[PDB]
């Protein structure tokens, strides 16, 4: 009785057009009722009821039902969800034909003109061929929420929707290779459509809401490195506000920037410390933030060494005078060798200003044995300021507040430039990202302009070990995923000269996995007791060898990376030749590829791109894919999210067979397994992994971690080789 | 906060 339209005309309620579409979505699903749904929402109806209204009762009644014992209300809530964004971006589930869309949307302005120039209709004809609309009936409800807030074309005033998830894949393939020979074109478009749509791989969120729109801005992370000057400091403030004003992740390393009381000029001006400059990229780093607040994240690295070490590293501690505090960025420590040695013998640690010290700093990242030489020297010459400190205590501080605010940041530089594909004496990885996963070459700006500095982006996609189902089809799924990178690399806008530079001299990529969790369960294996090792052994040498060998038959294509030469690749130097050697004894699988070949073409037609993979967290692309995020354990079998729209569940992939099978991240009596497999993954890895150290008080004597474990854990990653560690979860329930 | 230097010093790194 009385139901509103979209005009706003009146009609009666028939209700068995309701149950026809629960009926449709129900389709194939297990432990639904669409009774129960019917039952729920029915109550919520009235005369007059916008269609619009009962529509979305329905996807709630049903999305209200999700659960570990019921999950696939996911994807009867998705389906409801799927039909009205149908009718909402189309008038009628049928999408329409992909050059008409196309056309409107041109016309519009919601999508790039060049599509049009660069397709002809036959071709996007030929194009919609390839798209299979039903692949939207196989999104999770959180996936669909996923879409429709930050994927989808979409006015974001007046509310309306564009288009549908099939038109996206389609069209982030008909970007990505749109410079393609009319020979190959469409064979890569259908085939990484087909990739992309049946969530074999995953693309991060700037290059799925962005790409095929009008915008050009798809980088999601910087690094910028600052030289120890006012002018380095002023354009690397400058860089940052360009970079956070397209909302991405910042990662600065001010490890040069000379201590308090240092001389200036002479002894005309005693310099005034780190932190008010600290302070100033953290607004840098805020400048397009709702008041101060409000996104804008960034990661500042500095040595452990550094004069000022003991008042950076309680920046965060909330106790404190505001003029000693920068509290709205995370750190990363960076240790080496000598450092954990003076730990483990119970020494100390001299700290110095990089100012005073010629030579110290790089060979800090770039030559451990000079390193140490220089080290020692200085530590002796007393015409050197410094200071000295017990390696237990400083240590113990860093770990404290590590504890504490989880955001402090470990990075193992000797590991970073000892085991990585670049020259260290040529370009060698001083810092990391916001999230610890980038390791990239970087040079300071003496000017935000300035065509002789360098940095580094996180060109990133990803693999979903649940959705293949041999480690061979990597071979076809790191060819699509390489070349489209790539060619994004050419296809999008570089804000900052050294940001480009960087980019087109090396081309480097970073490719890691999501589901891996899921994977495990799948095999039967868990993450703490080492049963696991062998089989991620295996996993990650084939991930590394097939983008190897893309980027490999790409330089053939079309030529290596301008600067291909400062890479140890370059020089016939592979993965499986530095790693870490204590791995050896953590895992016996043997390498299944042809490694050898492939160094020699390698050397022969060098790479395309310097860098391939990178262990980065994800939790907006696992969510479309119902994928376990990255390479984490999940916290429980169903995870909720908050929303304008209600209570978002999401299942754990398969938990009516795998429930048992998966190892839930408070499970794990330790961080040892994890800690084990990560060095294995790092063993083929080109860049650094996001690894997290997890601790349960429940688990200790009064409830309260010993920082004698902290140090244990934190040396058992320097063992296998862990490059850089991520946050620290406290378990507080 | 308790830390033995000992327990750590035959660590191999
Ligand atoms: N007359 C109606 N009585 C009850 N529910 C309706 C009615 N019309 C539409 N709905 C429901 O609203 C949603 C569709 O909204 P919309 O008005 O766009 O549907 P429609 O397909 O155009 O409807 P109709 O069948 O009248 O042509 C579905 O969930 C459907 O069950």
């Amino acid at each position: 009785l009385l139901v509103t339209k979209r005009d706003g005309s009146t009609e009666r309620i028939n209700l068995d057009k309701i149950h026809r579409v629960l009926d449709w979505a129900a389709e194939g699903l297990h432990n639904v009722s669409i009774s129960q749904v019917e039952l729920r929402s029915h109550i919520q109806f009235y005369d007059g009821i916008k269609t619009s209204d009962i529509h979305e009762t329905i996807i709630k009644a049903a999305a209200d039902l999700i659960s570990r014992d019921a999950p696939d209300y996911q994807y009867l809530a998705a389906r409801l969800a799927i039909f009205h964004l149908r009718k909402k971006a189309y008038g009628q589930f049928e999408p329409p034909a992909l050059y008409d869309h196309v056309v409107k949307m041109v016309e519009m302005g919601k999508y790039d003109n060049h599509l049009l120039e660069d397709y002809t209709e036959e071709e996007f004809k030929q194009m919609d061929t390839f798209i299979d609309h039903d692949r939207d009936m196989t999104f999770s409800y959180a996936a669909v929420k996923q879409l429709e807030g930050k994927y989808l074309v979409q006015n974001r005033v007046t509310g309306e929707i564009y288009e549908s998830a099939q038109f996206l894949y389609i069209l982030v393939a008909a970007c990505l290779f749109s410079n393609y020979p009319r020979e190959t074109r469409l064979q890569y478009v259908k085939r990484f459509y087909d990739a992309v749509s049946t969530f074999k791989i995953s693309l991060p969120t700037p290059i799925m809401s962005g790409v095929r729109t009008p915008t050009r801005q798809f980088s999601s992370c910087v690094l910028i490195e600052c030289g120890d000057s006012l002018d380095s400091i002023n354009a690397t403030s400058s860089a940052i506000v360009k970079y956070v004003s397209q909302r991405a992740g910042i990662g600065i390393n001010a490890g040069r920037i000379r201590a308090l009381g240092s001389p200036i000029r002479g002894g005309e001006a005693f310099h005034t410390g780190c932190i008010p400059f600290y302070k100033h990229f953290q607004t840098a780093v805020k400048s397009c933030s709702q008041g101060g607040v409000r996104g804008g994240a960034a990661t500042l690295f500095y040595p452990m060494w550094h004069l000022e070490v003991e008042s950076l590293l309680v920046l965060k501690n909330n106790r404190g005078v505001e003029g000693n505090r920068v509290r709205h960025m995370d750190y990363g420590v960076q240790i080496n060798k000598l450092m954990y040695t003076r730990l483990l013998k119970g020494e100390d640690i001299t700290l110095f200003s990089p100012s005073d010290v010629p030579g110290l700093y790089d060979a800090f990242f770039a030559d451990q044995e000079e390193f140490e030489r220089l080290y020692t020297k200085y530590e002796k010459d007393d015409s050197i300021r410094k200071q000295r400190v017990k390696a237990v205590e400083l240590f113990s501080l860093m770990m404290q507040e590590r504890a504490s605010t989880g955001r402090i940041y470990i990075q193992n530089v000797d590991h970073c430039n000892t085991h990585s594909p670049f020259d260290p004496a040529i370009a060698p990885v001083r810092q990391s990202n916001l999230c610890l996963e980038i390791a990239l070459p970087t040079k300071p700006l003496n000017d935000v302009n300035d065509e002789n500095g360098e940095i580094a982006l996180c060109t990133l996609s990803a693999f979903n070990l649940g959705a293949i189902n041999n480690l061979d089809e990597l071979e076809e799924l790191a060819i699509l995923a390489v070349r489209a990178l790539d060619a994004l690399l050419d296809y999008q806008d570089y804000p900052i000269p050294a940001a480009k530079r960087g980019a087109m001299g090396r081309r480097t990529l970073g490719i890691g996995v999501i589901n891996f969790a899921y994977y495990l369960a799948k095999h039967g294996k868990r993450y703490s007791d080492g049963s696991a090792n062998n089989l991620t052994h295996k996993t990650f040498e084939a991930i590394q060898y097939y983008l190897l060998k893309a980027s490999n038959e790409l330089a053939k294509e079309q030529g290596a990376c301008p600067w291909f030469n400062e890479t140890t690749y370059a020089k016939g130097i592979l993965p499986i030749d530095t790693y870490k050697k204590d791995l050896d004894t953590i895992a016996n699988e043997p390498l299944h590829y042809d490694w050898e070949a492939l160094r020699e073409s390698i050397k022969t037609h060098g790479l395309r791109n310097s860098t391939l993979s990178a262990l980065m967290p994800s939790e907006t692309s696992s969510q479309i894919s119902n994928a376990t995020n990255g390479i984490e354990p999940p916290r429980g079998y169903v995870s909720i999210k908050a929303s304008k729209d209600g209570i978002l569940r999401q299942v754990v992939p398969d938990y009516e067979h795998l429930h048992d099978a998966y190892e839930l991240l408070w499970e794990m009596p330790g961080n040892d397994g994890y800690l084990q497999l990560v060095g294995i993954m790092q063993k083929f890895i080109d860049q650094s992994i996001s690894a997290n150290t997890n601790y349960d008080p429940s688990r200790f004597p009064s409830g309260k971690v010993p920082m004698q474990q902290l140090l244990k854990d934190l040396l058992t990653a320097y063992k296998f080789g862990v490059k850089t560690l991520y946050y620290q979860n406290t378990r507080d329930g | 906060s308790e830390v033995d230097t000992d327990d750590l010093s035959n660590f191999q790194l």
